[PDB]
This record gives structure tokens, C-alpha cells and sequence, in this order.
């Protein structure tokens, strides 16, 4: 029996391919803040993909860009879960 | 014993695992790269999120990218049999693939290729983590109302 | 308020970047026979991203390539999970 | 009412919504690409296991990149108003990034554009499920054993 070398990994991107990722200057990225409160609130209730889930919804509802450059005004961001893991993954037990 | 399903990663090992925050906030000039202002603060959320998940955190900073194989290299090296997993959180500037060093750009398949099945045992089978805070490309979302 | 317009995208990649993707002439691609029979069996029971984790782990364990060429023979591969999906989704209600 | 949480996508719509399946079996001589066998019985599976679970599913046989694009296109322009999803199955020779027709590449960015939240209202806060069946290179996992 062998298993893919490639297996059992979760890249956690914080934006979709080809998107440039936004950062508060003050509060911290965007997808780091709603990944860590998400982790809080849901680590000890939910698996990690539901949990990363509602980083998504979280991300993408909550959060939109103000700048004095109409090129970087009013845009969104949603992150990108990227999954080869052959399990469900809670962090407790 | 009863019926054994597993459909979930063992995790009540010895240790949850180690989990590597790369903070890169100052670039070398050269770069022309600016500072990531407001990192800090990420880096900080993030050490006390996973150190309540019970992780082994090490936090780095402004690592170039020597340092940072190095470091991937020398973790993919240790011994992660008592541990469920492996954390890693990259938080810099970057482009489709890459993320930066201080000095320059590091392809994040040479980080992950440390860590494949075959190249680090004690993690076979176990979830590898990877966690990505950076550019990838220049596209912007308009969004739509909803 | 606004959606991200990437948003609410999941694909369901047979094998992950960068990597060939395999079929058997007789039975199908390793990808497409999991995932039918995943959903068959769990549509009516998991959420989406649990049947996709079950189509990575059915595919990374229970198929291996066999060739004439040793270049292609003994390989292995594990399907790509990428969701940008802010809910959670059920076939069923 | 009572509490309501949303965790979840509105699943009970009147419609389940389509599954486009484009099975590209046969290609072009002049693209020197090789018939995919085995790919009918992906086909038919699909067919089954959707129809299973409610979904209208349109099966298309090989298709060249014109029509491709033209079938996606024509698709995102439909009512989805009363659908609760969509999903696309394709089934054919691939790269990173890349599905082929049968008489040459489609991006699969020009494909799944067609349904973004701003261009297909009808859709919008609705899951687009795409099944890609195809390479995304020519990487050999040589694997581990367990």
C-alpha cells in the first residue's frame, strides 16, 4: 500500500489565483483576522474545512477596500481553501 | 473492539504539532518591496489562536529566502512522530506560487516539497498545513451588490 | 453591501497542480469513479467538502498505476479540493 | 421566527439546477492528441449520479473550443432564477490551467468568468461546482508506502 507524496496537505490561500490579497495597516490582513476569530470561535466545535468556510463567508462579507486611487477603491476578496487532505480534521479530541 | 471507521485524522498524539510563522515585514532595499505594516499584529493574533489550539509556535521574522529553506529543511528534518500535524503560516509579499524572502522570491513548492510523504516520514499521513497570507497576482475584485 | 464575484466557486480538480491525471480505459478516470461513488453513497448524508475529503482518500489509496514503461508504472494521485464557497452545501434539505 | 443562521446554501430551490457535462473523447488529427478511452463510461456515470440527484443534466460530445466557449456562454445567459446551483463536468487532455477542446485550449479562467457574481446574476450567492477530469501537467506522483 502507498499513498501520493502530494497527500494529506491544505493550503490555506488567503485570496483566489491571480488576486492581490489586502492588509489593514492597523487591524492586520484580512484573512488572518477572520481566520484567527473564526479558529477561536469554532475550533473546539467545528471540522477545519466548515471552519475555513466561514473564513470565506467572513472575508467576503465583511470586509471591502477604501482608497484615494480609484484603481484600488471598493474591491473584495475571497480566499481559497485548497484541499489534498484524505481525512476530516478537527483540532480536538 | 467495535466498528473503527476512520474517517478522521488521529490527533490526541503526545503534541499537536509544531506550528512556523514566517513574519516578513522589512524587505531589503534593493527589493524595492515595502514594509508590511500591520503584520505584527497578524503574527501576534496567530501565535495566541494556535497556542490555545495547543501548537508548538515559533515565530520567525524577516526571514531571507535562505533562511527560510533553511528553516523549512531543518523542520522537515526533526523527528514529528508524537506530533498530529504540521502548521506553517507564511505571511509576505508574493505572486501565483511564490512567496518573498527579505531578498528575494521562494517558490512555495520548494517549501512544501520538504514536507511530501516521502521526504518526511513522522509526517506521513498526517495533515500538513499551510497557511498563506500574500499576493497572488495583481487582479482586483470589483465585487457585485448583492 | 457586496460579494466578492469569485466568490461561491468550488472546483474539483482530479489531481493536483502540476500533476498528470489518470484513467483507466475500461473503468474510467480514477477521479470521476470515486467521485460518483462517493456521491451515490453519501450525497444524502455529507456535506459536500466531507464526500470531496472521502473522493481524495478513496483515489490516493485505492488506485496505482501499472505500465510497460517504467516512467508510468507504480503512480500515484490525490484530486485537488479548491472552494471558494461561503456555505456550507447539502444535496439534500 | 426563531433563530436563523444561514450556514448553509439554499438548497431547496425548484430546481436543483444543471449539470453540463462536455465529454471530449475524439480530437483533432491535426492536434496529434489521443482519443481519451473510457471517458463515455465517465460520462454515463455522471449522467446517473446526478440525474439521481435531481439536477437537469445536458450532456455534449466532442466539442471544439468555439463551441465550448459558445455552449458556457449561452449557458450563463439562461434563467437560473429558480435553480438552487450549477455545475460543469469536463472531461478531456488538460494543462495547468487549460481544458481542451477538441480542435485546441480553452482557459479555464475564459470558462468560469462567464458565471462570475456580476455576470450571472441569476447565480449570484448560488454554488458554481466545476468537476475538471484532465491534466494539470505532467508531474508523476511516485508515492510512499505506508
Amino acid at each position: 500500500h502507498k499513498i501520493p507524496v502530494e497527500a494529506d496537505f491544505l493550503y490555506a490561500y488567503s485570496t483566489a489565483p491571480g488576486y492581490y490579497s489586502w492588509r489593514n495597516s492597523k487591524d492586520g490582513s484580512w484573512f488572518i483576522q477572520s481566520l484567527c476569530a473564526m479558529l477561536k470561535q469554532y475550533a473546539d466545535k467545528l471540522e477545519f474545512m466548515h471552519i475555513l468556510t466561514r473564513v470565506n463567508r467572513k472575508v467576503a462579507t465583511e470586509f471591502e477596500s477604501f482608497s484615494f486611487d480609484a484603481t484600488f477603491h471598493a474591491k473584495k476578496q475571497i480566499p481559497c481553501i485548497v484541499s489534498m487532505l484524505t481525512k476530516e480534521l478537527y483540532f480536538y479530541h | 473492539s467495535g466498528i473503527s471507521l476512520d474517517n478522521s485524522y488521529k490527533m490526541d498524539y503526545p503534541e499537536m504539532g509544531l506550528c512556523i510563522i514566517i513574519n516578513n515585514k522589512n524587505f531589503h532595499k534593493s527589493t524595492g518591496m515595502t514594509s508590511r505594516s500591520g503584520t505584527d499584529v497578524d503574527a501576534a493574533n496567530l501565535r495566541e489562536t494556535f497556542r490555545n489550539l495547543k501548537y508548538e509556535v515559533r515565530n520567525k521574522n524577516d526571514l531571507t529566502r535562505e533562511e527560510i529553506v533553511e528553516l523549512m529543511r531543518d523542520v522537515s528534518k526533526e523527528d514529528h512522530s508524537k506530533r498530529s500535524s504540521f502548521v506553517c503560516v507564511l505571511l509576505s509579499h508574493g505572486e501565483e506560487g511564490i512567496i518573498f524572502g527579505t531578498n528575494g522570491p521562494v517558490d512555495l513548492k520548494k517549501i512544501t516539497n520538504f514536507f511530501r510523504g516521502d521526504r518526511c516520514r513522522s509526517l506521513t499521513g498526517k495533515p500538513k498545513l499551510f497557511i498563506i497570507q500574500a499576493c497572488r497576482g495583481t487582479e482586483l475584485d470589483c465585487g457585485i451588490e448583492t
